[PDB]
RNA sequence: AAAGUUAUCCAAACUCGGUCGUUUAGAGGAAGUAAAAGUCGUAACAAGGUCUCCGUAGGUGAACCUGCGGAGGGAUCAUUU
RNA sequence: GGUAAUUCCAGCUCCAAUAGCGUAUAUUAAAGUUGUUGAGGUUAAAAAGCUCGUAGUUGAACCUUGGGCCUAGCCCGCCGGUACUGGCUGGGCUGGGCCUUUCCUUCUGGAGAACCGCAUGCCGGUGUGUCGGGGAACCAGGACUUUUACUCUGAACAAAUUAGAUCGCUUAAAGAAGGCCUAUGCUUGAAUACAUUAGCAUGGAAUAAUAGAAUAGGACGUGUGGUUCUAUUUUGUUGGUUUCUAGGACCGCCGUAAUGAUUAAUAGGGACAGUCGGGGGCGUCAGUAUUCAAUUGUCAGAGGUGAAAUUCUUGGAUUUAUUGAAGACUAACAACUGCGAAAGCAUUCGCCAAGGAUGUUUUCAUUAAUCAGGAACGAAAGUUAGGGGAUCGAAGACGAUCAGAUACCGUCGUAGUCUUAACCAUAAACUAUGCCGAUUAGGGAUCGGACGGCGUUUAUUUUUGACCCGUUCGGCACCUUACGAUAAAUCAAAAUGUUUGGGCUCCUGGGGGAGUAUGGUCGCAAGGCUGAAACUUAAAGAAAUUG
RNA sequence: GUAUUGGCCAGCCGUGGUGACAACGGGUAACGGAGGGUUAGGGCUCGACCCCGGAGAAGGAGCCUGAGAAACGGCUACUACA
RNA sequence: GCGGGUAAACGGCGGGAGUAACUAUGACUCUCUUAAGGUAGCCAAAUGCCUCGUCAUCUAAUUAGUGACGCGCAUGAAUGG
RNA sequence: AUAAGGGAAGUCGGCAAAAUAGAUCCGUAACUUCGGGAAAAGGAUUGGCUCUAAGGGUUGGGCACGUUGCGGCGUGCGGUUAACAACCAACUUAGAACUGGUACGGACAGGGGGAAUCUGACUGUCUAAUUAAAACAUAGCAUU
């Protein structure tokens, strides 16, 4: 059964982008998904998105323009201290200059770079570069 | 797909986007409920009052018309069945099939089927017990279960 | 692939792990400690023994020679095994009842080279050393 | 106030029986591995000259043979009013 | 290494380390060959025969967001002047107040400023303050607040050790020493961070769980009746009693209020309608064929094989026609077609219960996915008791071939092959490919249900039934192609995996010994399940190329 | 009864306690910890032994003095050595 | 009399020569012979003359007892093993 | 009937005799047709006197009036005595103290046991007056 709508959304986006598409379909919509999209937008990796609101759950249509390399999800939400947060950036990011690892904390979700300035840690939910 | 199969059918009904009655309905919510209660005392289970009213005259969805759910109406008027209809019908089907099997001793497939029906009975009864509609000490005993249905 | 991935499922992974570990040969060898039980050496590196007779064993088919092994009596438990003598001509020096010292070939419980069913080699005789006697650095006491 | 003395308790030690664990002798019977210029046949690899293999049951010096139901890892991806 | 040894025994020369080098055993890296990060399961070792189901693991969406403001602190960039200062609606960055239907619980006591004003000092206010209209902020104490998980910052916690700052024991391994003009003197260090599990406090309130109002047994009132319990000090002292009063528990009447129930998941369960199939059980009907038996006509051969014989025959074989009996089985139709969890299911009709798919403005509302042990089913053969016993045919007896033939070929033939009542639980039980969920390319067929349409055919004829064209749902399958994957054969999955994490269960780590020895357990037995060690070996194995 | 609590012991009355979330038992060539060896990270292995805690003086028990001992460079008894 | 069937009907179910890189044996082969030449099992057994057979165990010493070996004068399958 | 020390050395052969024996409480193997073997094997207690504890039966329960001569009734209507009071009656079980020339199922009554082989499945029957067995019969199986 459906165990990660976020995983389904990122997998569909990655497939469409690898295939050269410009628009993608996401069937389930949630607060984590919608708050995820503006985080995607602020770095220029995606374009406009529209969520049609049927009475069941709503849908998502994001517009791609290339420019996106990969977007994945970590399924077991590990607990990470602040001191070893650079281990993950050493693990699953091509370089420190670009790329972001997204964390979830009590002050909303954010990337690992602004999370370091906030001097906060939490749980891991995904990454993109 | 489904609890005991590998089929993947999608046959169902689609609820319209609008939540307001059509302009030609011209039926007040107050009058319909008493018709519902007369049919409920007439013997229909909550399942087929909706289909008979829909076929006969007017209302397609009772919830949009009256603002309350059908079982909620029956409960508030003191006509809710003692046992839920889905479990009642499942028990009736299980008793009738067992009745056929004791007459037909070497009906070899129905022995396999009875395990599936009884396992679904146990799962639904466990849900009803853990939600509070039925008392926690209620038990499904196969010997006297035929009296519950009728 | 196919492992449990939940956040509280460490019990299945650690419990399942130990049984699978037994499939290793090295692990089984260490865990059962057959060396402490079955091996001629009591889990040690060297051992002392007494020579009873000298026997020659012919090599396998592609080669052709006599490897000139020797029979030794262990002080520790009295069983009989066969051992090898390296270099050349050592048989003349090694007499009967000579109080030899033994070691292994390093083949870890399997036959070495073309020599069949022999696992040990002589390091010292009367506690003087074979290679030193061969190079005439010492004289064998009587 | 000393030796001695009556009755409990804490109890070493010995004898007999029961049980668990390790090592070891044994007429005879029945296997495995290696080394052979041994004897008898030729089962398998080609349609290996009876297509091969699987489960089950019986039989014969030996590889093996035969009955029933399967598989192609086959020697056929294919035959029309 | 078997007579010219680059590999043995020696002499020359050369190589590696150097006061050190070789050997044995243990352990780590090498080992992504133990693999949470990070390993295989179509054919190289390996998905339980299949389904149900308990522990255990994982579980659809939804509740305060934003706006308008203003300002503080803190960096960094830049510009120049000059050690070095200002500036830039500079960029922010961390906030701290506001109003937007939201902003922030509460009592007492201490303390105590600000703002305005005063007397005196002075030149409209102040230090006076031993100001009063005061009452920011703080402190010490009372009353309430869903609870866990989670994270930030603190406290507490061993000397030694590790990392690590300082000092030229002549450097170094060490050590905590020392340094300064010249001194009858002065001065310093002997630091710091981490450990990390559990326990104690503080801020944040996303993510993951939990509780609350539905038979209202729900929230509020200084509204008003009660009926119960307690008791500060005030009436000289003590005792006793009462009133008012203060507080606590419980129950009525009235009023106040927007009075209390989230969607209905191309999640799931149930109901309804027309259908669909060689799905199951019981009974019944039909079909030729085989064997045997009876009647009828003729006469010398009949069976089978590469070729003969065993066998039957004027005691009429074989063959021809008619009739009767018995048991088993349903040809052709029959297909890259149907149903079932799999094993499996094909003659007609009657009865009984069950199932998939389609259609639906019916119904409940997370009821769900995979499962250690556990349980139901499970071809063929086999076992225990009855019935039946046509045909084939394990065992067995003959005839040939062959040097031999306990076989392949031919004539007989017991158990068995069928059925009733009970066991056995293994198969190349194969798609050699676990189950659930999401995405990914073109095409044309085809089975079931529904929808639209131009026509043909046809009937007590229209609508229905038969045929044709297009769309959609759910299946058994097929052709081309590779952006992809693999060692390859080949694959729309064997893809979305070195750019490695959707959830769940099982199994393998070089070949033999060996599915063996032993113990346990199930079965009447045959046997099933669980399952080693000693010893031995440098190769076995997979896909493809040339012969 | 003990320096004191306590099924530590003596009487009466109930029938309980732990476990597949691995109890109970068998092996350990097992004193525990601070820590040693080996490294991208995660780990694997060793730890009798200079620092802290526990136990023992051939194998069992019993006890005096003393605040403190069930002591062995204190005593009594048995077993095996002598 | 001639021709078939029938053994859980009465009963039966053999000899001689050669042969494996020591020695021993004989898997193997030729030969006479008829209704068939003792299969599965078992044994100095209440069934074996030669016999107090040979090996092991029990005893200081055992023609006795038990466990094995089998060309068995003359074991053996409803005369049932 | 009894015998010191030895305990089958006697004899074809443990023939005859001896040893164990009741009840209460512990403990109980190989094998197996799962019913047995089993009283397996092997251990402890047993008197007198003085006490304690447990196991039962029967009869009684408030007002408010009306007949009959303080009583039987007729009724109507409440509470379950946080189970009390009196009387009657036999034995069975458990526990404690003291006591003795350490004895106590004090007479009577009262199983020796274990490891194996041959043979018949078992219970049963027969040669009255020398043979009770491996003989006969039996259920089961097969044939006419
Ligand atoms: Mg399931
Ligand atoms: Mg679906
Ligand atoms: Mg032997
Ligand atoms: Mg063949
Ligand atoms: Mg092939
Ligand atoms: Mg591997
Ligand atoms: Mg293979
Ligand atoms: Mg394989
Ligand atoms: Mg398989
Ligand atoms: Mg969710
Ligand atoms: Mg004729
Ligand atoms: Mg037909
Ligand atoms: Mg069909
Ligand atoms: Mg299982
Ligand atoms: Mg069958
Ligand atoms: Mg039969
Ligand atoms: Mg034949
Ligand atoms: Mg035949
Ligand atoms: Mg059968
Ligand atoms: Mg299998
Ligand atoms: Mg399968
Ligand atoms: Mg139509
Ligand atoms: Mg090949
Ligand atoms: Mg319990
Ligand atoms: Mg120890
Ligand atoms: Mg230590
Ligand atoms: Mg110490
Ligand atoms: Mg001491
Ligand atoms: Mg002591
Ligand atoms: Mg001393
Ligand atoms: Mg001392
Ligand atoms: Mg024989
Ligand atoms: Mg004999
Ligand atoms: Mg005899
Ligand atoms: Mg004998
Ligand atoms: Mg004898
Ligand atoms: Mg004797
Ligand atoms: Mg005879
Ligand atoms: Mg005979
Ligand atoms: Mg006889
Ligand atoms: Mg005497
Ligand atoms: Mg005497
Ligand atoms: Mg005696
Ligand atoms: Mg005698
Ligand atoms: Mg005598
Ligand atoms: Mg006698
Ligand atoms: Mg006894
Ligand atoms: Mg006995
Ligand atoms: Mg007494
Ligand atoms: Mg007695
Ligand atoms: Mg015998
Ligand atoms: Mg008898
Ligand atoms: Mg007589
Ligand atoms: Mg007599």
């Amino acid at each position: 059964v459906r165990t990660s709508v976020l995983h389904d959304a990122l997998n569909s986006i990655n497939n469409a982008e690898k295939m050269g598409k410009r628009q993608v379909m996401i069937r389930p919509s949630s607060k984590v998904i919608v708050k995820f999209l503006q985080v995607m937008q602020r770095h220029g990796y995606i374009g406009e998105f529209e969520e049609v609101d049927n009475h069941r759950s709503g849908k998502i249509v994001v517009q791609l323009n290339g420019r996106l390399n990969k977007c994945g999800v970590i399924s077991p939400r590990y607990n990470v201290r602040l001191a070893e947060l650079e281990k993950w950036v050493t693990k699953l990011l091509p370089a420190r200059q670009f790329g972001y690892v997204i964390l979830t904390t009590s002050a909303g979700i954010m990337d690992h770079e602004e999370a370091r300035r906030k001097h906060v840690a939490g749980k891991i939910i995904g990454f993109f570069y | 797909g489904r609890l005991h199969s590998k089929g993947k059918g999608i046959s169902a009904s689609a609820i319209p986007y609008s939540r307001n009655p059509p302009a030609w309905l011209k039926t007040t919510p107050e009058q319909v409920v008493e018709q519902i209660c007369k049919l409920a005392r007439k013997g229909a289970t909550p399942s087929q009052i909706g289909v008979i009213l829909r076929d006969s005259h007017g209302i397609a969805q009772v919830k949009v018309v009256t603002g309350n759910k059908i079982l909620r109406i029956l409960k508030s008027n003191g006509l809710a069945p003692d046992i839920p209809e889905d479990l009642y019908f499942l028990i009736k089907k299980a008793v009738a099939v067992r009745k056929h099997l004791e007459r037909n001793r070497k009906d070899k497939d129905s022995k396999f089927r009875l395990i599936l029906i009884e396992s679904r009975i146990h799962r639904l009864a466990r849900y009803y017990k853990t939600v509070g509609v039925l008392p926690p000490t209620w038990k499904y005993e196969s010997s006297t279960a035929s009296t519950l249905v009728a | 692939g196919g492992k449990p991935r939940g956040l509280n499922a460490a019990r299945k992974l650690r419990n399942n792990r130990r049984e699978q570990r037994w499939a290793d040969l090295q692990y089984k060898k260490r865990a059962l400690g057959t060396a402490y039980k079955s091996s001629p050496f009591g889990g040690s590196s060297h051992a002392k023994g007494i020579v009873l007779e000298k026997v020659g064993v012919e090599a396998k088919q592609p080669n052709s020679a006599i490897r000139k092994c020797v029979r030794v009596q262990l002080i520790k438990n009295g069983k009989k095994v066969t051992a090898f003598v390296p270099n050349d001509g050592c048989l003349n020096f090694v007499d009967e009842n000579d109080e030899v010292l033994l070691a292994g070939f390093g083949r870890k419980g399997k036959a070495k080279g073309d020599i069949p069913g022999v696992r040990f080699k002589v390091v010292k005789v009367s506690g003087v050393g074979l290679l030193a006697l061969w190079k005439e650095k010492k004289e064998k006491p009587r």
